């Protein structure tokens, strides 16, 4: 109850954010002071990418993309258990049995991803070997 | 029965190795699961005891003798459908190995069957918006089952986007009704049927109209059906209409309590346009799946005329129509999946590219079917003739009963248009029949060992080796004679339609 | 005649040295390949080529010692050229050389004669 | 408290985005796939504690540990919480976001002066 | 008409946006042709109704 | 071991005519990458200039 | 089937981080030892009579 | 699809050929390259590469020593013209 | 004082031994930063070959102002042992401006610290904001 | 080619395409607009797909990386996170030592060898001292060869501390790096007492050593030996049995003994593969 004190805190952090932005624009010495060689926009050499010194010119695997997609179901499962947390008492045994069913259905989803090895990054593009066999004629 | 064994198949599916023999046998277990569901359902559900309507699960689901029949219809069509993947259709491994590669094909079907059957039974908006998603998602997953294909994936992406828009339209209407009344259960809303904004139920139907592909939303359904593999299009072009046309009928039953004149005109505007587009659309097309996609739009147009009229003759007309069009749709797509073995082979012109997903794609690939397999062609001709409406095939009574309900309620304009669109459509059903037989005698003397079926080795050259599988040929034969010989049992079957009740009582 | 001799296996028990799996049935397979070596000499390499005489001086010696000894350990110890798996490699790659050496005709006269100054280092003759 | 944690997760993935592509965008699919996954384990641990007190109020959670400290019954959770606490903040050993030997300065190789301080 | 004009400049190198905007691309005369026709239809319809009492 | 992009085995060619055709293809390869050399190295000279200099190199 | 430590014994070491906690403790030993650091330029490191420096 | 026809290649081919030192300004299908235009190795390569830059078709090593007329190049482009694959944004939206 | 780990040659061993527990550069507030953006100093230690000199200029030009360069060892100062080599820059001062030269081969770990201290004594003599008031 | 690139089902002969309102050719000049009239399916393996050869992500593990022990432009071509091809670019430190030695005497060429490996000094100059001794046909006396054996070992400890701990540091274990570097400071004291300079000890000259051991050096060398024995133990505490250290290294970079010989590997990366060969 009564969040006026929290509201002022939210305002203060927002105001404090601009102070992080603005303090640099005032404290730093101007370009002419250090070497004057050029502005940030003009100094393309400095205002450029870093590639260990030498100039150069994310197709991520299926698993990494598959782990991210599977986060959406499992996160909705966990975030839908919130109603049971604040009402674990009143729903009594009936809620507890329903709750376990609501997980056992989702365990089958957990079981299914376990067997197919969908999470593993997998290494099929390489690491192949063969046994040398003489072919006498 | 579905829920208990679907989880068993999901766990068992990944435990065994990925082999087309183990996948096919697992597909048969899908057939056994569906068969048991039908026996268990028929055992406990009867038309006599469901006439009143029996609330279930805290009044979330309500089942009566009308929704009960469609559930039995949905299960039976699925049994015939799974025979397409649980058994060989052609026999040649090249074209049949597409049905055995994906293990989760049957699992996704069983996910959709649970969604299909529960959708007509929804009695609350909270469970309506859920059950429509359980069915809708199962369609998008099904359309993308073959992820190596480029067309199948692009079909599902196009299907996902439009289906999500339809879901949002459906969701928005239910929220609007909730905002006016504050109630959720449909039976509670029926008390306030005279004080809610009736068009919000129309906005609800506009969402359901998109999912079944009604004009002006027809554009995507034709594109999607013409692109997905023939094994996929057979299921996504028929099943969603079985479980949504029934839901539309139940909502229309509620709406006719007030008998809003403005609402009929708007829906009649869509019905009138659909017959135009569904008839003139297929005149200039070269693809067989695009033609049947336009045929589906026109036969959805005919059924919606019965639903809009919504009287005691509509139940008789809609129940009979939905059953007969379903078997005929199964019969045609069963034949098109089998007559792919007579295709010629080159040894070029137009550089026509035929992929293993849709071996039969153009209408002119049915040439000389009267020569190659005359009995199959007659089955195809009979199925085509039913859609035309040649009496006494099952198709004729479908239009006869729709016209009775349409004219009984004063839909004189739509009835005359439905007939004209029936005559216009006959042009592009006769084209299929022209392709099959009209050149039989000019090609009676032909030298051709260049068929796909001729690739198989000769096993013994003495024993008689049938060209087609046993099960798939028997389904075509069983469905062909049902359409042709319905005249015998029509009076009794229509009596079975009299007993179907949706709060008629007395 | 279409035959197949297992040179090195691709699975099983390690043999200390990495990437060198234990050969399933080495002893007769060593005897077979050793015998096939002597057949190759009789078809390709001339008599006076001391390379031909040098192959038999140890192929017959080893192959005879393999047959008498029935323990895998005793085959290595008396031959004294490492493991049994390695002994397969030594016999196999030597067999190929008999094919290649005959192709080169390395029994003939010096093909290319060096110039006068080529092999003299800093003026003083080596 | 958990919702504000999610915003900072989304705040970090902005760092390696569209500012060329040398080292920040290499550690942004890597970063995002890390603090997404452990945000599941961190979130579950919090809810299990809140399940024991049946409250989502931190004061109630603190005041309900008078006779017992949840380090005693829930010792595994404290390890799991701390492991997830480390990975969410990207601190080592789970420090492949700014993998110094692999990605120079990681995602902060472009950042300098005030953007680095913040 | 103005709304679709704004879409052309959002992206034009894309064939798809230009393709379907051509379907809905009313001409200059059609912008007067239709409101005149639809307007004249409603005036002529009612005007003949009054004399014919229905 | 896997050799890098645009690699060729070092071979002592024993034909006068084959070397003529090898060179001719090579000169086209430089001209094909004329646009790239400008964009890769950010050269101040346009694409036609590089081809002009490459031609001055090959003519020489 | 040929492992000396039973399944429970290996699981407890695995789940309870036995070696990491030992690794932490040994590091904590060095926290109570005198650092080697000297204070330049107030102190210098050792030099030898053979040191090679400024010509 | 391949929208280039034979005339379209022929019409735009001359403009590139009008941009290089050619003995005669009359060039059609029958016109040669080495003979009519007096082009040697290095001279002819620039024009052949130039048509690669406009017609966007790559000529291989097999045809290198087998090019003798300008009609062949015009007909070659049609047999070897494809539109570059468009990203998911351009294709469907 | 955050230099950049630009160790190139045998001089780089001494630059590590300053961070070692005996000397502990960290006590003085010295934390090496790999990226040029985060590093305000650049201790060029070791031979600067011709093959490296163009790359060295790219690394130097990316340091935001203010920036200092320390040349440690003989190779970085004037060529050192390899002064007469066909592929050795004879003194890095041909490429980047230098603020202090540490002599040695390699300079002892204290010699680098002494070179760091002298440069620190220069930085404390900076008069930029007074220069605006009085010299500008 | 260089800039871009371009079956199971039967090749099916279908000709005579017709619609219900004419033939294929009657409406051919109009069907390009009709996307449902196209005759080129997109799933066909022979369907013409012309895609430019966009090069794979080639990160530069370049000179300005702490992992680099110098200036190494390691051009790594990777798809995703796996390693496809690696082409190290050595030469960024080619000082031309082999060219300079040809113009300097045998005594003046010794200090060049301490600058080859920054950490293993007295072993480097030992191989040139042995080379000259072999040619000179003169043999170092006994006490000379014992000093080279003792400082041969101390150098190996100095080198391996740089090798193992930086390898541990590059993985991420910062602490063992600093524990060992104090020992290097303690070991470099021994170098400075005998030769004068901490690192580059031009001590092992052809024909023995430079100067005799200072008195009491053995006492200080031995005293370090007793204390040093524990230093390995703590190093093995945070590395040897740690599960994170095992995961990072076990099964990483597998080199067969037969294949190690093919590339001419020697040292630890030849006994790591099982070959029990040692030059000593
Ligand atoms: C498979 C065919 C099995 C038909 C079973 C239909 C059925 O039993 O349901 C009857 C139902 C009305 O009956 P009800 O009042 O609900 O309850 C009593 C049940 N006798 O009536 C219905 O609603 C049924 C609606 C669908 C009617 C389908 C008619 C049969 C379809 C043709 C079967 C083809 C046989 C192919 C066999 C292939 C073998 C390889
Ligand atoms: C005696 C018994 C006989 C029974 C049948 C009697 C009625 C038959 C009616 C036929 C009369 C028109 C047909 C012939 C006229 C030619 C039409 C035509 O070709 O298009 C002309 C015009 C564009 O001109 P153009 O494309 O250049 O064609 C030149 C051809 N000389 O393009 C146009 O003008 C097209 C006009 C726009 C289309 C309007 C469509 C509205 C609906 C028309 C009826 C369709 C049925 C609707 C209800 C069923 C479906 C719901
Ligand atoms: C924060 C809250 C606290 C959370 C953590 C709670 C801590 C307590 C954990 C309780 C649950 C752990 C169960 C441990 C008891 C059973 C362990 C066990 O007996 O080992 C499994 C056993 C394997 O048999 P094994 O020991 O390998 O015999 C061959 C030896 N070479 O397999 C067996 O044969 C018996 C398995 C029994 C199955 C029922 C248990
Ligand atoms: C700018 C205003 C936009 C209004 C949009 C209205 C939306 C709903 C339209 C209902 C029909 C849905 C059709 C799908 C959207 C229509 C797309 C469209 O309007 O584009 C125009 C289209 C292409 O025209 P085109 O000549 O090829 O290109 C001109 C370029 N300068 O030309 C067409 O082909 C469109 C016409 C499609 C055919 C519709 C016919 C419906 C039935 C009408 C007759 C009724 C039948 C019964 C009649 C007797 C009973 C009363
Ligand atoms: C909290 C940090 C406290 C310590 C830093 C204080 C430095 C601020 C004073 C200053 O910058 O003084 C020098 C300045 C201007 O001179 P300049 O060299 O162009 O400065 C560049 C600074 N800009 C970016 C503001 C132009 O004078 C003033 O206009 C003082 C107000
Ligand atoms: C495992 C470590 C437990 C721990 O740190 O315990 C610290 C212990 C025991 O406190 P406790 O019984 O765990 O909880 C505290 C319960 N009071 C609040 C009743 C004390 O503190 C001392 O009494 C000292
Ligand atoms: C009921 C019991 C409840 C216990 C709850 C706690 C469980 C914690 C995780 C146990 C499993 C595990 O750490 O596993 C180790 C995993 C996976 O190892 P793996 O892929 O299986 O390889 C091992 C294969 N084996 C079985 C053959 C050996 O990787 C790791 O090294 C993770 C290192 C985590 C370091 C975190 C440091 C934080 C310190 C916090 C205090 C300062
Ligand atoms: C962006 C950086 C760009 C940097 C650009 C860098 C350009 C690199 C220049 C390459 C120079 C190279 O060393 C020498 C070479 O080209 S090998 C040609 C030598 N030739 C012969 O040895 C006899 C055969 N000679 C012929 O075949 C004809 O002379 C000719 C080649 C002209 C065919 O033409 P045709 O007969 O008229
Ligand atoms: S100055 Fe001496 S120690 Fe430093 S890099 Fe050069 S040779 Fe090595």
């Amino acid at each position: 109850m009564l969040q006026d004190l929290f509201n002022n805190y939210v305002i203060l952090v927002g105001i404090l954010g601009l102070i992080f932005l603005g303090v640099n624009y005032f404290i730093v010495e101007s370009p002419r002071m250090d070497e004057n060689n050029g502005n940030i926009s003009d100094y393309i050499e400095k205002s450029g990418p870093f590639e260990c010194g030498f100039s150069s010119f994310n197709p991520i695997p299926i698993a990494f993309i598959l782990v991210a997609l599977l986060f959406l179901p499992f996160d909705l499962e966990v975030s839908s258990m919130l109603p049971y947390i604040v009402s674990i008492y009143s729903v009594g045994i009936y809620g507890l049995i329903i709750f376990i069913l609501f997980l056992l259905i989702l365990i089958v989803g957990f079981i299914y991803e376990f067997n197919t090895k969908s999470l593993s990054i997998t290494t099929i593009l390489h690491k192949k070997n063969k046994a040398l066999v003489k072919n006498l004629y | 029965m579905l829920f208990t064994s679907l989880l068993l198949i999901i766990v068992y599916g990944s435990l065994v190795n990925k082999s087309h023999l183990l996948t096919k046998l697992i597909n048969r277990l899908g057939l056994i699961i569906i068969i048991y569901t039908l026996l268990i359902h028929l055992n406990i559900n009867t038309l006599e005891n469901l006439s009143i309507g029996i609330n279930m699960f805290n009044n979330l689901l309500l089942i009566n003798s009308f929704n009960n029949t469609i559930i039995e219809l949905i299960l039976i069509i699925c049994i015939l459908y799974v025979l397409l993947i649980s058994f060989n259709i052609t026999g040649l491994s090249i074209i049949d190995n597409l049905n055995y590669s994906k293990r989760t094909f049957i699992v996704i079907v069983l996910f959709n069957i649970i969604g299909l059957t529960l959708l007509p039974l929804v009695n609350d908006i909270m469970i309506l918006f859920i059950i429509i998603e359980l069915q809708s998602y199962s369609l998008y997953l099904l359309t993308a089952i073959f992820n190596e294909s480029h067309n199948s994936t692009k079909s599902a992406l196009y299907y996902f986007i439009v289906g999500s828009i339809a879901s949002f339209i459906i969701l928005d209407a239910t929220v609007s009704i909730y905002d006016d009344l504050g109630l959720t259960n449909i039976q509670y809303i029926l008390m306030y049927i005279d004080k809610l904004e009736i068009f919000d139920l129309l906005c609800l139907l506009f969402g359901l109209f998109i999912k079944i592909g009604l004009a002006p939303f027809y554009s995507y359904s034709i594109t999607i059906y013409s692109l997905s593999p023939t094994i996929i299009t057979n299921y996504i072009s028929l099943m969603p209409k079985l479980s949504i046309l029934t839901l539309i009928y139940i909502i229309m039953h509620y709406i006719n309590i007030v008998n809003n004149t403005d609402l009929n005109y708007v829906i009649s505007f869509l019905i009138l346009i659909s017959m135009f587009i569904g008839s003139f659309g297929g005149l200039n097309v070269i693809r067989i799946k695009t033609l049947l996609a336009y045929s589906s739009l026109l036969n959805v147009s005919y059924m919606l005329l019965a639903i809009l009229s919504n009287s005691n003759e509509s139940i008789i007309a809609y129940i009979y129509y939905i059953i007969q069009y379903s078997l005929t749709h199964i019969n045609i797509f069963s034949i098109i999946l089998v007559i792919s073995i007579y295709l010629p082979i080159m040894n070029n012109m137009l550089n026509v590219m035929i992929t293993k997903y849709s071996p039969i794609e153009y209408i002119n690939q049915l040439k000389n079917l009267f020569i190659n397999n005359i009995f199959i062609a007659i089955a195809l001709c009979i199925s085509i003739f039913s859609l035309i409406g040649i009496p006494p095939l099952t198709g004729f009574y479908g239009k006869y009963l729709v016209l009775i309900s349409g004219l009984n309620n004063g839909y004189v304009l739509l009835s005359i248009v439905l007939i004209i669109a029936s005559s216009i459509s006959t042009v592009y059903y006769a084209t299929i029949l022209k392709v099959l037989s009209f050149d039989t005698l000019s090609f009676k003397d032909i030298i051709s060992n260049n068929l796909i079926i001729n690739t198989s080795p000769e096993n013994n050259n003495n024993e008689i080796k049938p060209e087609i599988s046993n099960v798939i040929s028997y389904v075509i034969s069983s469905l062909t004679l049902i359409i042709l010989l319905i005249i015998i049992q029509y009076e009794n079957i229509v009596k079975g339609a009299y007993l179907v009740l949706l709060y008629n009582w007395v | 005649q279409a035959q197949e001799i297992l040179i090195k296996a691709n699975k099983g028990n390690p043999t200390g040295l990495t990437g060198l799996f234990q050969h399933p049935s080495p002893r007769p397979t060593l005897i077979t390949l050793y015998k096939a070596t002597l057949k190759n000499l009789e078809e390709k390499i001339p008599k006076e080529s001391v390379y031909r005489t040098a192959v038999e001086a140890f192929t017959k010696e080893r192959l005879s010692i393999v047959e008498n000894n029935e323990i895998i350990e005793d085959i290595e110890k008396k031959i004294g050229s490492g493991l049994v798996e390695e002994l397969i490699v030594q016999a196999n790659e030597e067999y190929d050389l008999i094919d290649k050496m005959a192709e080169w005709k390395a029994w003939e006269e010096l093909e290319e004669k060096p110039l006068d100054d080529q092999w003299t280092y800093f003026g003083k003759k080596l | 408290l958990l919702a504000s944690g999610s915003i900072g997760v989304f705040g970090t993935v902005i760092v390696g985005w569209m500012s060329n592509s040398k080292y920040t965008v290499l550690a942004t699919v890597r970063t995002t796939a890390q603090l997404i996954s452990y945000e599941l384990v961190l979130t579950t641990v919090v809810f299990i504690i809140a399940l024991i007190v049946s409250s989502l109020n931190i004061n109630v959670i603190i005041e309900s540990q008078y006779n017992i400290w949840y380090i005693i019954p829930f010792f595994p959770l404290c390890l799991i919480f701390f492991i997830s606490a480390l990975a969410e903040t990207a601190r080592p050993p789970f420090d492949n976001v700014e993998a110094e030997s692999e990605l120079v300065s990681g995602h902060m190789t472009e950042l300098s002066a005030s953007p680095f301080v913040i | 008409h103005f709304r679709r004009l704004m879409q052309y400049k959002k992206g034009s190198a894309r064939p798809g946006l230009a393709k379907y905007l051509n379907l809905f691309s009313l001409s200059k005369s059609q912008l007067i042709g239709f409101p005149v026709a639809l307007g004249a239809f409603s005036f002529l319809s009612h005007s003949f109704a009054n004399l014919q009492e229905g | 071991t896997n050799p890098t992009a645009f690699a060729q085995t070092t071979r002592y060619v024993k034909d006068s005519t084959e070397m003529r055709t090898l060179v001719l293809n090579l000169y086209r390869r430089y001209l094909r990458h004329s646009r790239g050399f400008v964009n890769n190295y950010n050269l101040d000279i346009p694409a036609s200039q590089v081809r002009t200099k490459i031609r001055q190199e090959f003519e020489r | 089937e040929e492992s000396s430590e039973s399944a429970l014994s290996k699981a407890t070491k695995w789940y309870l981080l036995s070696e990491i906690f030992r690794g932490l403790y040994i590091t904590l030993e060095m926290y109570f030892r005198a650092p080697y650091t000297i204070y330049y330029p107030f102190e210098k490191g050792p030099v030898s009579p053979r040191f090679r420096g400024e010509h | 699809a391949s929208t280039l026809t034979k005339e379209d290649v022929l019409t735009r081919s001359v403009s590139v050929l009008r941009g290089f030192e050619v003995k005669t300004k009359d060039i059609d299908l029958q016109t040669t390259f080495v003979q009519d235009l007096g082009m040697d190795s290095l001279d002819l390569n620039d024009a052949l590469v130039a048509l690669e830059e406009e017609f966007d078709v790559v000529f291989d090593d097999k045809t290198a020593n087998e090019i003798k007329t300008v009609g062949e190049v015009v007909d070659f482009v049609l047999a070897n013209y494809l539109p570059t694959e468009q990203s998911i944004n351009h294709t469907i939206r | 004082f955050w230099p950049m780990t630009f160790g190139l040659a045998c001089c780089a061993v001494e630059m590590m031994h300053v961070s070692a527990p005996r000397y502990d550069q960290d006590r003085l507030g010295i934390i090496f930063r790999a990226s040029p953006r985060q590093s305000d100093i650049m201790i060029v230690a070791g031979t600067v070959t011709n093959k490296m000199a163009p790359a060295l200029r790219q690394v130097y030009d990316q340091m935001p102002y203010p920036r200092w360069v320390i040349s440690m060892g003989s190779c970085a100062n004037g060529g050192g042992y390899y002064h007469y080599s066909y592929s050795v820059v004879r003194g890095v001062d041909r490429i980047v401006p230098v603020d202090i030269y540490v002599p040695g081969c390699p300079p002892t770990s204290e010699a680098l610290m002494y070179g760091v201290f002298q440069l620190q004594k220069k930085m404390m003599d900076g008069q930029t904001h007074r220069m605006w008031y009085r010299s500008y | 080619n260089d800039f871009y690139d371009v079956n199971d089902f039967f090749p099916v002969q279908v000709d005579g395409i017709e619609s219900s309102l004419g033939k294929y050719e009657e409406f051919a000049k109009d069907a390009h607009e009709w996307e449902s009239w196209n005759l080129q399916n997109e799933d066909h393996p022979e369907y013409p797909v012309k895609r430019t050869k966009i090069r794979h992500f080639t990160l530069n593990f370049g000179p300005q990386h702490p992992a680099a022990h110098g200036v190494l432009r390691l051009i790594l071509e990777l798809h995703g996170e796996e390693i496809l091809r690696s082409d190290p670019h050595v030469g960024l430190l080619h000082r031309g030592t082999e060219k300079l030695i040809e113009s300097k005497t045998y005594m003046q060429a010794l200090p060049y060898f301490d600058r080859l490996d920054y950490v293993s000094m007295m072993t480097n100059e030992q191989v040139f001292s042995l080379a000259v001794e072999k040619l000179l046909n003169l043999e170092v006396p006994e006490r000379g060869q014992y000093i080279r054996t003792l400082f041969g070992e101390i150098t190996r400890v100095l080198n391996h501390l740089m090798s193992v701990l930086s390898h541990a540091m590059d993985v991420g274990a910062l602490t063992p790096f600093l524990w060992g570097f104090e020992e290097r400071e303690k070991l470099m004291e021994f170098y400075e007492r005998v030769s004068g300079a901490r690192l580059h000890s031009a001590y092992v000259r052809p024909g023995g050593v430079s100067q005799d051991l200072p008195a009491g050096l053995l006492d200080d060398i031995y005293m370090w030996a007793t204390q040093f024995g524990d230093r390995l133990d703590e190093t093995e505490e945070l590395l040897t049995d740690s599960r994170i250290w095992k995961q990072r290294t076990i099964g990483i970079g597998e080199v067969t003994a037969e294949d190690a010989l093919n590339y001419g590997l020697s040292g630890v990366m030849l006994r790591g593969s099982g070959v029990p060969f040692d030059i000593r």
